[PDB]
C-alpha cells in the first residue's frame, strides 16, 4: 500500500 | 548514459518500488499441485537529484529465483547496481516455482440426483495473515449445456448464473486471511442424448492480494550521489506489493 521498508 | 540527462534537481528526494506478480496454479481434485509458478516484475519510480549510484537488495538466495532479465542500466556481476533513468521504469523481471504461497484453496463437491439435478458445493479458504485483505474475488463454476435453471445460496458475496457463458459467477468484494466461505448451487437439467458424459471443466478463481506470492521481499535500496550534498538517510522510500491471479484452476 506504499509502506516504508522497515 | 543515454537513458538519463545530467543536471536534475528535486527538493524532495523520493523513490517508489512496485513488486507486481502473477500467480499461476493447476490443482487436482484431491489436492495435488500438478503445476504452479509465478511471474514478476519490479517497477521503480525515482525522483532523485543529480546522477546517483543505487544498490537494490531483496531476500535472494529467503527465496529462490529461477531466472531474471534486467534493464540496460544494470551492472552485472553479486548484487544489483545501477544509475536509474528518471521517473518510471522496469528494473527487473523474474520467474519462480519453489515454495510459492497459494493465497486461496478451493474445495469442490458434486453429486448427481437422478438424471434431473446436479448438487454443487464449493468452499474457498484464504491462506495468509489476517492483517491482510484479498479483494476483487471471483469464483467461476461451469454448468452443462443441457442446463434448464440454477439455484444458488451464498451467505457472503453475490452470485448469478450466466447462461450465455455457461457458468455460475460468484463475486466477493473483500476477504481476510485464514477464513472460509462456501456457495451451494442446485443445477436443473433438461434431458439429453443419453451417452453424453459431462467433461467437468475446472473451477477457476480471480483475486488480488497485497503481497508477493513468490515470498519476495525488499530489503534495501541504497542511494549514493558523490557530488551533491544529500545522503542516503535523506531519501524517502516506499514499497508496495500487488499479487494477482493468472491461470488459477482447481479440477472438480
Amino acid at each position: 500500500s506504499y509502506r516504508h521498508f522497515a | 548514459i543515454g537513458w538519463r540527462r545530467e543536471g536534475i534537481k528535486y527538493r524532495r528526494n523520493e523513490l517508489f518500488l512496485d513488486v507486481l506478480e502473477s500467480v499461476n496454479l493447476l490443482m487436482s481434485p484431491q489436492g495435488q499441485v500438478l503445476s504452479a509458478h509465478v511471474s514478476g516484475r519490479v517497477v521503480m519510480k525515482s525522483y532523485l537529484s543529480g546522477m546517483p549510484e543505487c544498490k537494490f537488495g531483496m531476500n535472494d538466495k529467503s527465496i529462490a529465483i529461477d531466472d531474471c532479465t534486467f534493464h540496460q542500466c544494470v551492472r552485472l556481476s553479486r548484487s544489483i547496481s545501477f544509475i536509474p533513468p528518471d521517473g518510471e521504469f522496469e528494473l527487473m523481471r523474474y520467474r519462480t516455482t519453489k515454495d510459492i504461497i497459494l493465497p486461496f484453496r478451493v474445495i469442490p463437491l458434486v453429486r448427481e440426483v437422478g438424471r434431473t439435478k446436479l448438487e454443487v458445493k464449493v468452499v474457498i479458504k484464504s491462506n495468509f495473515k489476517p492483517s491482510l485483505l484479498a479483494q476483487k474475488i471471483e469464483v467461476r463454476i461451469p454448468t452443462p449445456l443441457n442446463t434448464s435453471g440454477v439455484q444458488v445460496i451464498c451467505m457472503k458475496g453475490k452470485a448469478k448464473y450466466k447462461a450465455s457463458e455457461n457458468a455460475i459467477v460468484w463475486k466477493i468484494k473483500r476477504m481476510a486471511g485464514m477464513k472460509e466461505s462456501q456457495i451451494s448451487a442446485e443445477i436443473e437439467l433438461l434431458p439429453t442424448n443419453d451417452k453424453k458424459k459431462w467433461a467437468r471443466p475446472p473451477i477457476s478463481m480471480n483475486f488480488e492480494v497485497p503481497f508477493a506470492p513468490s515470498g519476495l521481499k525488499v530489503r534495501y535500496l541504497k542511494v549514493f550521489e558523490p557530488k551533491l550534498n544529500y545522503s542516503d538517510h535523506d531519501v524517502i522510500k516506499w514499497v508496495r506489493y500487488i499479487g494477482r491471479s493468472g491461470i488459477y484452476e482447481t479440477r472438480c
